[PDB]
């Protein structure tokens, strides 16, 4: 495509990239960086040095895999950029050169991961002009409203920034770094309890699939417990990569379970349901009743079976018995920041809020503070 | 006043107890029974009561039937010897200056005087005596209470033949109470042999040895700051004890031997730790170790070692792992607290094979029978109160625990085998405060036993706060943190309270552990057995180290070995004389009521009162008793021509007895109330008269036909 | 009324009486009737004799004739002490039932309690009841022979 | 008697003995061999083992075959303490990350295989910080099955930041077999595995700077040391002495995957709170018997202070007594009187079934 | 010994002593901590809660509480522990013994007075309480009878007007802005540098540097240019771990917050407002000794810069003739504790105190004719 934006969710587990203007992205791929444990003996091929996303998850078994993103902020600059490179050059198959470039963050990130973003999108990706959108702000674009309260879950932060008619409340974001990532280690761990034992990078996206396939929410933690106990009605089983079955009960919603109880992985915070409701008690007059019927849900560990349910019982319970509870969880919401940022990037009134190449030349990576 | 308490009319009252004690002692009756227990007043006098003509009037009388002496319990538990030939003691207890060293002395008078061989009698007698300043150096001490307290159980046997020959005797020392070795409470001072050796040794002797004869010089003697005192002459005092040990057989080489241990627990006391840059502890002083190694006879090399490391062995590997500071000072202390009392041990060891029989006491050999003393420390009550007063009321009140059921047990099987029905008596039950300090995994001994066992920064104030904790409801104990607003004024923080049998008794925690630990690992046992010293090397033993067991505290040590007393005791025949000190001036006469209430309630005399009277104050077999008092009722005069019991049983009717003042048993008659046998030898007082007069008429009958016709 | 006294019984009495009545009025002092009495080896006490005298001293002259003193002597002969009941009440006096008493507590009943013996009395009593010269008294073998 | 029994059930040692003891009574390799009696176990396997296949009951501290488990277990209490387990409260021990299946099967073979009146499962890392005196603390045990790091403070456990390596004393023994073949050393059977246990116990060490030492031992003879086999054959042994420990410091060796014991210790520091990781750099404490090598602790303290920042002092309590401290600390547990109230009883277990050892445990 | 108790119960600090003390006696963050995890060595003599410099001391097994939250106390489960560890274990005494003065916010709930008087009477059994007002107190320790108090605590900040001893109800003032809330935004600035702190433990790691290195920018659009363009502003702070922090504008930006609450999205108007409202509040005869008389205590008062900043404000708010001057004594974190002592220790104020004979008569209402 010749003139459109580009619109790249670099979440901490996927990049998520495409044009502004689509329906979804064109290429979506793990966040990873791959590169091989052993020494190649058939002095007879082309070995790279390292492997970018679906390149490294076909090789696994001989690579130890790394993210450069860990709780939403850029770790490693080289793979970033290796990942970027990626995105551009293989996946989407687009000059940089010639496309605006929105991007994405958590809110809460140290200041110093949009000054890098900037700097390596005009430094060294050369693109014209670059935007670094908040993700919770974009599931609203997604989701056709001005208002709500948006639980935004990927591999590496949940956050709730609630909106009122288009009017973000910085002061009630709240962020919580437990999210996808925190319940795959929490569910290798548990898999111990039946011996499975999973401890390689390659294992943790063993384990990454199992509890994308097998795991839910319990609408009741304690009565699925006393279930799980007395018959094998919860229990399912998983195919491993060499043909082992492995077979799980219990864990499967002792996983999910960690998002409203963060001590099951021994942190102090509230679960997602308290930190929500402590958002909107953060707000002013009217907007108390409007956020709690417009309670957004977004990113991939939202996609558990039963935890709008269960967000909804536990909001519920929390909240006033004359409030309107209501939970908007789409089907499309593990893409919804993609979604958003297709919109954003092509609204009339965003194109004079891209930071074009002679803003940065003016004024150097500092420049994102006064624009995002 | 009565001569038995058990007739007393208000046998309940502690005052009616005090003043009849008042009133014989003014009286200069010093001795009274409680049953077949002996009370008895110190005199501060050479009272004539214990000459040739009162050991020949009680020699062959029993105390139901003689009025109250010493010779009275000797003659009973004597005659028990000859006549029951199971073994014997009598307990000597109360207050140190209550008598109890007369009280020894004039026992073991009476088994040498009045026994059928004398003269070897009158030697066991000398040998058991003339070994007292020895004894008495090692293990007596200064106490806030008395210059000289006994702090050890103190048990000395007369043995005896089949003919009642004593053939020789025992000393054995239970319960030393060895935290005092390298602890202190202040005014306090150490046993008495070190000030002696310090302030009475000879120029060479101190020399040889550490040779300054100031006594602050040494750590473990100036812990309690007391050691000058004008009441105690420790010079005097060393001229004598040396002159002992040269009367009771110690070579002149094993005396040397002997104040090389007492001088070597002196330099044991001063050597102090510094830490590694890996908190292990290293001996920085090689001034006490230069003399440690001449005086204990080890190694240097040895003993900086076993000081500093402990030693374990596991699949036959020996692995030394090395001792923290805290660790070290308690491995110093406990090495200290165990050489000196083996070398007491060794020292009673050495004593008691000179009090042997000399015949060969074996097979075809008859028989033999031992009478024994045992004299250890009375219950314990001071301005602050610590873990070796605990230690000593722990003792007492599992001494009055036995007595008391013992008391019981020979009342109610007397009842039984009378064939009366027990009448119910409530009395204060030793058991639930034993069970508070002793039971297996909940009393306060197994509570300090973990807080010196279990890892973390333990502290005495933590030991508290488990005892409020785990104790928590329970009646005989009390804390601030348990007490009620108005009980809070009384006792403080850092303190816990126990109702013992003698009152309420309150223990300042601090020092609780550092006294319970008792360190001595196989390291320091295995360098000590190695010695060339020739006592060290009969204390420490090769077999000892084929214990796997961790080092026991000093509280689970102290429970096993009052344990082991209590089952001695059970197995012995008891007798018990319980000794008053009547003011603490050490003047005759003056009756000091406030101290004398203190005593009477640390002896326990009221709740043997209560117990030994149970239903009735009196007993006596219905042959002895009608022969006393027939002569009141003339259908039973001069001879009854029935069976006793029904001799009696009209003469009560005579006498005009109530049905509820007295009972009938197999062939005792029981009489519930004092009253009642007072208004009945008042009726004989009066009925003396008439028996006068017959005799007086009688011999005017007959002296007038002698001087006329 | 319980016993009577025999012809021959009374003559010896009689006989006895002379010895006192020596004058022949027939009569003996207020102060003599335990002396004729204890001559026929009578053991009258003094609280017998004070009972006796206050019902015959009736209107004075210091005396008693034969009659009243057969009379008082008829009354004391029901009921006389015996061998064994002055054996006793000396058996009661021992402290240990042994058979033995010693001459200072014999000196001690006899003069601390009532009717006491005087010091001629017990002088003599001790000069023989110290039988072997222990200070002691075998009072068995002292009421064998007091009982003569 | 009927005082209490301690068990660490390791994967290499049975260590075993009473309560109120010092040190273990039975210390015997956990092993049960058979011909090539029907079996023998313990150090009888070891005095036959030229005639028998050695097999371990337990890898990775998991238990793997019961029955051959039911025999060391009775070899333990009725041939090597010679009791009756019935008379015993019985403590054993197991690693942090077990599975479940592994204590339900302890608990119900003591019940009903032993007749044990009560019993425990606690920790070894834990058990380990009761012989160290600390409450305080992050243990490093290994074995030699199974690598543990425990972190604890004030007594309380961070189970979050509980890290486990399946890689011990016999995956270097099995390391050690595989690079003595470049000397020209074959090691093979059950037999020669336990002959290359025993050079690795007598001949290796940790290198305080392992290029240093490679740079050392290709330089000069003054490494090399000597062995003679069961035959009296010689071995000469170089740049093997150090090679061998390192892979507790480059998993990469194995070909594992895994960070090495120095940053599994810190990564366990770093997932605790901020305010309790001064005294856990103070308090490293080193257990079990592969700690057990000449300058481990060197190597520990140099790689951690690297690590920590430099403000910190790092100190590592490396006892003598490491390769006992587990069964050390079984001892002061099962003798604490705090801990009576505390083990599964037969009652209990009657009510409750195999699944009472999550209850208590 | 019937000295009269004084309790500062603060939102973050329990101040507490003697009267006729310069000082208190015993100071003491006002938290509960119960421990987070499993407990796993046995025999340690572990606790259900910790109080106090203990929990402060155990931060990092311990989730850390306050019962008092904007001076209102909202556990009074734990608020009991506080008060009961105040007296048996900080200035060690009976309560029962000693009349006790207690300390509130203005514009407080009544049921919070209710609820202290009667845990004062039915569980402390105190003979005589009262409960005075924290910035009356504060001109007691002054030695003034007028002035305006600006109090500053760690929950609430207030301002009350004094008038030769008579207090303007209507003119109070109260802005549930102080300390914790600078807190809070410490830890939201704080992530701008990647400095993560989240926990109730991490949250007193925030406090102790908001303590140690913030202070108040005399011009605080010339401090940020000050920051934007040297180090010189910047220094370095030494976490438990060893990590060493650095900050810079976070140092100013923290209390600012005080004088822009638009910082945390509150719409009140600053603390330099707040007072000059207050004072214009008042009648126009007072106004110009409540100018020379500004009474700054607590403890959020104790920024380096804050009465320079405080007096700069005032005098562009305040008319050009007048005379403003700001009271910033050294020891003003302790003033509503010496005002204590001293309205507890004078003669003329021993007919104030509630009895138990008038809690008795009236009930746990008692305080509102009272005080
Ligand atoms: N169906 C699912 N059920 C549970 N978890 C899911 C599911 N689909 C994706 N996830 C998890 O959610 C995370 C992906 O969410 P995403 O928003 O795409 O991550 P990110 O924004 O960090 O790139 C991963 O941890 C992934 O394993
Ligand atoms: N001196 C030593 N040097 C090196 N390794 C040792 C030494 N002593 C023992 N080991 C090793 O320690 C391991 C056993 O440790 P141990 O604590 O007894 O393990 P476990 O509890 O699992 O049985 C074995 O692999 C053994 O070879
Ligand atoms: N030096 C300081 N600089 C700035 N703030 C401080 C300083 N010292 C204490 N504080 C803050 O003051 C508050 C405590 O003040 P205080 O008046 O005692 O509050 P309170 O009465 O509500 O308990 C806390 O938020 C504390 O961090
Ligand atoms: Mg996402
Ligand atoms: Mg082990
Ligand atoms: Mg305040």
């Amino acid at each position: 495509d010749e003139t459109t934006a580009l619109v790249c969710d670099n979440g901490s587990g996927l990049v998520k990239a495409g044009f502004a203007g689509d329906d979804a992205p064109r290429a979506v791929f793990p966040s990873i960086v791959g590169r091989p444990r052993h020494q190649g003996v058939m002095v007879g091929m082309g070995q790279k040095d390292s492997y970018v996303g679906d390149e490294a998850q076909s090789k696994r078994g001989i690579l130890t895999l790394k993210y450069p993103i860990e709780h939403g902020i850029i770790t490693n600059w080289d793979d970033m950029e290796k990942i970027w490179h990626h995105t551009f050059y293989n996946e989407l198959r687009v000059a940089p050169e010639e496309h605006p470039t929105l991007l994405t963050e958590a809110p809460l990130n140290p200041k110093a991961n949009r000054e890098k973003m900037t700097q390596i999108m005009f430094e060294t990706f050369n693109v014209p002009a670059m935007y670094v959108a908040i993700q919770a702000v974009l599931s609203l674009y997604a989701s056709g409203r001005t208002t709500g309260i948006v639980l935004d879950s990927g591999d590496g932060v949940t956050h709730n920034v609630p909106i009122y008619e288009g009017y973000a409340l910085p002061h009630a974001i709240m962020r919580l770094d437990l999210a996808g990532r925190d319940l795959t280690d929490y569910l290798m761990k548990i898999l111990t309890e039946r011996g499975y034992s999973f401890v390689t990078t390659a294992e943790r996206e063993i384990v990454r699939d199992i509890k994308e396939k097998l795991c839910y929410v319990a609408l009741d933690f304690e009565n699925e417990m006393a279930t799980a106990a007395s018959s094998s009605s919860l229990e399912k089983s998983y195919e491993l990569p060499d043909g082992q079955v492995i077979t799980i009960g219990n864990e499967r919603f002792r996983c999910p379970e960690t998002l409203f109880q963060p001590s099951f992985i021994g942190m102090e915070s509230a679960g997602i349901h308290e930190t929500t409701y402590n958002s909107i008690m953060k707000c002013d007059i009217d907007i108390r009743k409007d956020l709690y019927a417009n309670n957004v849900m977004s990113g991939g560990t939202t996609m558990y079976p039963g935890i709008a349910d269960r967000m909804q019982k536990e909001i519920t319970a929390l909240a006033p018995s004359t409030m309107k509870i209501k939970i908007i969880a789409p089907p499309e919401r593990k893409y919804s920041v993609w979604i958003g940022g297709s919109i954003l990037a092509s609204l009339s009134t965003f194109q004079q809020m891209w930071i074009t190449k002679q803003e940065y030349d003016e004024a150097g990576p500092s420049i994102v503070h006064r624009k995002c | 006043g009565v001569q038995d308490f058990v007739l007393l009319e208000n046998f309940t009252s502690e005052a009616a107890f005090i003043e009849n004690l008042r009133r014989r002692f003014r009286e200069n009756l010093i001795y009274t029974y409680i049953g077949p227990v002996l009370v008895s007043v110190n005199p501060y006098r050479d009272l004539q009561i214990y000459s040739r003509q009162h050991m020949e009037r009680y020699r062959g009388v029993s105390f139901y039937e003689v009025p109250p002496h010493l010779f009275a319990v000797a003659d009973t538990v004597y005659r028990a010897l000859r006549t029951e030939r199971r073994d014997q003691a009598v307990m000597i207890s109360g207050e140190s200056g209550a008598g109890k060293t007369e009280a020894t002395k004039r026992l073991l008078q009476f088994y040498a005087e009045t026994c059928p061989a004398p003269e070897r009698g009158g030697a066991v007698r000398d040998r058991l005596l003339q070994s007292n300043p020895v004894l008495e150096a090692f293990g007596n001490a200064k106490t806030l209470r008395n210059d000289n307290s006994s702090r050890f159980g103190k048990y000395m046997d007369v043995q005896f033949d089949f003919k009642g020959a004593p053939v020789g005797g025992h000393i054995l020392s239970y319960l030393l109470e060895k935290s005092r070795v390298v602890h202190q409470n202040h005014g306090e001072r150490n046993f008495h042999v070190f000030y002696q050796l310090l302030e009475g040794g000879e120029e060479e002797t101190l020399r040889r040895l550490g040779l300054e004869r100031n006594p602050q010089s040494y750590l473990y003697l100036v812990k309690g700051q007391c050691a000058k005192v004008s009441s105690i002459n420790d010079k005097s005092d060393w001229k004598v004890m040396r002159k002992a040990l040269s009367v009771i057989d110690f070579t002149e080489d094993e005396v040397e031997d002997l104040l090389s241990i007492v001088a070597s627990v002196l330099h044991l006391g001063n050597i102090h730790f510094a830490a590694d840059e890996d908190s292990n502890a290293q001996v920085t002083t090689e001034n006490q170790l230069k003399y440690l190694t001449r005086l204990l006879g080890v190694e240097g090399t040895t003993l900086r070692e076993a000081l500093t490391h402990r030693k374990i062995i596991a699949k036959g590997e020996e692995l030394l792992s090395p001792l923290n500071l805290e660790q070290a000072a308690y491995a110093r202390d406990a090495l200290a607290k165990a050489v000196y009392s083996r070398t007491f041990t060794w020292l009673v060891r050495k004593i008691n094979r000179s009090l042997a029989s000399k015949d060969a006491e074996s097979p075809s050999w008859r028989s033999t029978t031992v009478l024994g003393l045992l004299d250890i420390y009375g219950f314990e009550v001071f301005q602050h109160n610590s873990f070796e007063q605990f230690c000593i009321n722990y003792c007492n009140e599992k001494l009055q625990q036995l007595f008391i059921e013992l008391t019981l047990k020979s009342e109610q099987e007397e009842y039984e085998a009378e064939g009366i029905a027990w009448e119910p008596v409530q009395y204060f039950n030793n058991k639930i405060i034993c069970d508070l300090v002793e039971e297996k995994f909940k009393g306060i001994i197994s509570i300090l036993d973990e807080e010196c066992l279990r890892p973390g920064e333990a502290t005495d104030l933590t030991f508290l706060e488990k005892l409020e904790d785990t104790v928590k409801p329970h009646p005989h104990f009390l804390t601030h943190k348990l007490a009620d607003q108005k009980t809070r004024k009384s006792l403080d923080r850092g303190e816990f309270r126990l109702l013992h049998y003698a009152g309420e008794v309150t223990y300042s925690v601090t020092g609780f552990l550092d006294k319970n630990n008792d360190l001595l690992f196989r390291n320091l046992k295995e360098t000590m057995c190695s010695s060339m010293n020739p006592i060290m090397a009969q204390c420490f033993d090769k077999s000892e180290l084929s214990d796997k067991k961790r080092p026991e505290t000093v509280a689970t040590q102290f429970k096993m070995s009052l344990l082991q007393l209590v089952e001695i005791l059970r197995s012995k025949e008891p007798a018990y004389i319980r000794c008053i000190k009547p003011n603490d001036a050490k003047q005759p006469g003056r009756f000091d009521e406030v101290l004398i209430r203190h005593q009477v309630k640390y002896l326990g005399l009221m709740e043997n009162l209560r117990v030994r009277r149970a239903g009735f104050a009196y007993r006596r077999k219905y042959e002895a008793f009608l022969q006393r008092y027939k002569s009141l009722c003339p259908e039973t005069w001069p001879m009854w021509a029935g069976r006793p019991q029904d001799g009696v049983a009209v003469l009560v009717r005579h006498l005009g007895y109530k049905p509820e003042e007295y009972k009938m048993g197999r062939t005792k008659i029981f009489i519930r109330f004092p009253k009642t046998l007072f208004a009945t030898e008042d009726s004989l007082e009066v009925r003396r008269q008439s028996l006068a007069t017959k005799i007086q008429a009688a011999w005017r009958g007959f002296h007038w036909r002698q001087k006329f016709l | 009324m319980a016993d009577q006294l025999t012809e021959e019984q009374i003559a010896e009495f009689k006989e006895a009486f002379s010895l006192f009545d020596k004058d022949g009025d027939g009569t003996i002092t207020t102060k003599e009737l335990g002396t004729v009495m204890r001559s026929l080896g009578q053991n009258p006490t003094e609280a017998e004799l004070q009972d006796m005298i206050n019902e015959v001293d009736a209107d004075g002259n210091g005396t008693i004739d034969f009659p009243e003193f057969l009379t008082m002597m008829a009354r004391k002969m029901k009921d006389t002490d015996s061998e064994e009941e002055i054996r006793e009440a000396f058996r009661v006096f021992d402290k240990d039932g042994n058979g033995y008493i010693s001459a200072a507590e014999l000196r001690h009943v006899m003069t601390n309690l009532g009717e006491k013996l005087t010091d001629e009395e017990v002088d003599e009593m001790i000069r023989e009841a110290d039988i072997d010269g222990d200070g002691q008294v075998n009072y068995e073998e002292f009421v064998q022979m007091m009982t003569a």
